[PDB]
């Protein structure tokens, strides 16, 4: 069955890069895009970025300078690179599969990794 | 290339030649260009089909089947 | 663009949730979608493209466009959770504030 | 709506820098192979006629202000058989008026391949004969097909195409029709690169939409 | 240097949308007539072969930013006999190497007539006969030449051409060569519009220099 | 429009010819056939003077069409013991056949 | 024996329009471009129309400067919008060959446009 | 699109005038043309740095060092101007009140 799982550091100091790899399973990585949705604490969701099936990556525009999404089809592992981290960036991070061919919406959501930034 | 010819008249090729097989039927007169295209002036009764290697003729010297895929463009029996 | 949604709603065992847009009328070109959030951050897709329902979703869920706001109507609600609507803005999905449905 | 400055890559097989360009003429394919159909739904698809390889692509706004890449056209798949093999990143349709009731449509598609695939296609090319004096001669298409293999590489750009003749016009046209024989084909912007493969590094900037 | 964006107008005489593009093949003309030479000086000059009509021209810099029309290329004329008839506003030379020994050189000249004129020149058109099987078939130029009148309009942008198959080693090119009757020609960016006249209002982009 | 034959026409090189008249399109690869079933001999473009002889009929047949007016000249050489005759100069459709120069 | 001559207003008020007609003689406007230069009380390249009918204006002065020429009538006109107080000078129209000389050879006498 | 500097003045009873530019490229593209002046008659003297206008006598242009120069090998008292085509226009120097 379709599944999505996320692994993250769980705690990063300010200005330290954030590396999370949402290793999808059950669906090919070359047909369905993978979005990155971050849900801050007690707030609505915010879009981070997506890596399309043909490899073209679209970032949230505010976070384009730092965010960088890559993917490895063979191992089906999408990666997220967040540089110049900040305190306000703490939030639970999701990776979401988008069926832009048939359903057009974000079907399945990841468990989420709680990235905490502090001293 | 060896083409074998044996109403429905058939001319099967020895190797794939796509659709390059004109049918030739006094000086012989052509019937089809590209094995499926009827030629100007011919009665519509003639019909030619087949696309990959097996070409058939149906009418409703004889009728040579000249394939033009490789020099020398060969002819049927 | 800003997608604004009602803060709270109430019902008993139909409701309508409006996914208002801050740019203009919501159209099929925005590819609306609804994702229900359950306790513990369990997310799921319940509507896509404003007409398409994600696999496994109950048939009671239905969506459409009314006026200049995209809305999702629940028939015979049995579903108590927070409802998020996201509208495609030609480059990037935008996410509405949670409905806060009650039953 | 963007402007796409295509940088043409090296000729794809079986083409080459010193031989006439080959285009998938008919809408069918040899046994055990399928055509490259750019399909929206089962009732709307434009088969591939002239295949090209793009080494790099530079997107822009309508005023040529630099811009980033666009999201794939949603609902559009370059399906070969039932399974998708590429994502469509632009579209454009050249409507030429051969005569008052004769219109020539040349759709274009810039698609990026997600899964490498190879197909065999009936190929042909555009031949113009010789005429004595000043008699008019038609830029025809050779009615003699020739099966050949076309190889598409994963993650590489490609500028698919389609050409059709429509008699009698809809107010985007989803009409897919073979490249006819004994039919003149007046050249248009979407057909100039199908008479002989252009050299590598040749740029051809296009006005390509991002929606129907 | 600029990046011109031409907008081809309706075909010039005696070309037409539903006919082949005529080109001035030889380097001479009937008695009492002259060719349209593009002469930097007396020794160096290219004989105009292809002619096309340009409606409007838009100039964008290398990074595709707005710019104004440049000053005419100083020292370059379009001489008919001994009198000047145009100014050259942008030059380009698409060098294509057929092999180590044979290199094609297509030179595109964008001019703007100062005084209208009309001359009679021997014309011909690119052609490519059908071939059997899949053998490479060349894009030659017809041998017979049809005398036809050519007309130019004052103030109208025009795009000329000159193709010379420079055999042997060569460094720019000023080698003026006829259109040979049986030499195979390669299609480059400077020959795309010299098959059939393109439809009016078609925007073909280029990258043109302003000097030598 | 129509291919005409210049006459019916050992070891003496004998051109077998066929001249097409009322022609509007020159370059269409005039063929050449010999029928004692048909057997290809070779093909020459009326324009460019280029030929592709069936190797079984090379060193024995040499085809050269005239330039000012199209006319096929199959310069047969070292003729041996039957008749060799018709030629097909194609067109959009229906113009290319001529009466074979039956040689004895 | 190639001459030139410009008719100028000789007096204008700010925000007005400057209409100066530089006539030619002894040659044709189909070969040489006419340059528009000014000499405020060095020399400022105002604008130029070329023989082929295109033109070029000082970047800082592209909004106000307009150049028009009449081929058969052998006349050239200069019209200045948003005329300021500092635009007082003698305006020169020079014939440029850009064919064999690449320079300026004959200059009109000039007309004191005083503001 | 740079500036051009020229000698303020010169005195003589052979003399050369130099036209330097802020870019300093001193390319043949500058097409330097030394149009002279008289008590306000401007005339064409040189074009392209080596040519001459019809009827001009002694005058001869050259490209000395990295600064275009003129050459005059009592009737020549004039405020000689130097013009250098930048890519799209002319940029006159101050001129020399010889
Ligand atoms: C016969 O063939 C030769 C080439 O072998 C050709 O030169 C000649 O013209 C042909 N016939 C005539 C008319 O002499």
């Amino acid at each position: 069955q379709v599944q999505l799982k996320e692994s993250g550091p769980g705690l990063v100091a300010p200005s330290q890069s954030l590396s999370i790899s949402c290793t999808v399973s059950g669906f090919s990585l070359t047909t369905f895009g993978i979005h990155w949705i971050r849900q801050p604490p007690g707030k609505g969701l915010e879009w981070l970025g997506v890596i399309w099936a043909a490899g073209t990556t679209n970032y949230n525009s505010t976070l384009k300078s730092r965010l960088t999404i890559t993917k490895d089809n063979s191992r089906s592992q999408v990666f997220l690179k967040m540089n110049s981290l900040q305190t306000y960036d703490t939030a639970i991070y999701y990776c979401v599969r988008e069926d832009y061919d048939y359903f057009f919406g974000l079907d399945y959501w990841g468990q989420g990794t709680s990235v905490t930034v502090s001293s | 290339i060896v083409l074998t010819q044996s109403v429905s008249l058939s001319c099967r090729a020895s190797q794939s030649i796509s659709n390059n097989l004109h049918w030739y039927q006094e000086s012989p007169r052509l019937l089809f260009k590209s094995a499926s295209q009827s030629i100007s002036g011919i009665p519509s009764r003639f019909s030619g089909s087949g696309s990959g290697t097996d070409f058939t003729l149906s009418i409703n010297g004889m009728y040579f089947c000249q394939q033009t895929n490789s020099w020398p463009l060969t002819f049927g029996t | 663009a800003v997608v604004t949604q009602e803060s709270a709603l109430t019902t008993s065992p139909t409701v309508t949730l409006t996914c208002r847009s801050s740019t203009g009328a919501v159209t099929t070109s925005n590819y609306a979608s609804w994702v229900q959030e359950k306790p513990d951050h369990l997310f799921i897709g319940l509507i896509g493209g404003t007409n398409n329902r994600a696999p496994g979703v109950p048939a009671r869920f239905s969506g459409s466009l009314i006026g200049d706001k995209a809305a999702l109507t629940i028939t015979g609600a049995q579903d108590e959770a927070i409802y998020f609507c996201a509208l495609w803005f030609s480059n990037h999905w935008v996410f509405g504030g949670g409905t806060k449905l009650t039953v | 709506e963007y402007k796409v400055v295509l940088t043409f890559g090296s000729p794809m097989s079986p083409n080459a820098n010193n031989k006439q360009t080959w285009v998938n003429k008919p809408l069918d394919a040899p046994s055990g192979h399928y055509n490259v159909k750019i399909a929206k739904d089962v009732d709307h698809y434009l088969t591939m006629q002239g295949f090209t390889s793009i080494a790099s692509v530079d997107w822009y706004t309508i005023d040529f202000q630099p811009s980033e890449a666009p999201a794939p056209i949603k609902g559009l798949q370059v399906l070969v058989n039932i399974s998708k093999k590429a994502d469509v990143y632009a579209v454009k349709q050249f409507v030429t008026a051969q005569t008052n009731n004769k219109h020539q449509v040349t759709s274009l598609f810039l698609v990026k391949v997600t899964t490498g695939f190879q197909v065999n296609n009936y190929l042909s090319y555009f031949y113009r004969a010789s005429a004595t004096g000043d008699a008019t001669t038609n830029l025809l298409v050779r009615g003699d097909t020739y099966t050949a293999g076309i190889s598409f590489t994963q993650g590489g750009w490609y500028l698919l195409t389609n050409t059709s003749i429509v008699d009698g016009m809809p107010p985007w046209v989803w009409n897919n029709v073979e490249l006819k024989t004994n039919t003149a084909y007046h050249m248009d912007k979407g057909l100039v690169h199908l008479i002989m493969p252009l050299p590598e590094s040749t740029q051809m900037c296009y006005e390509m939409l991002t929606s129907i």
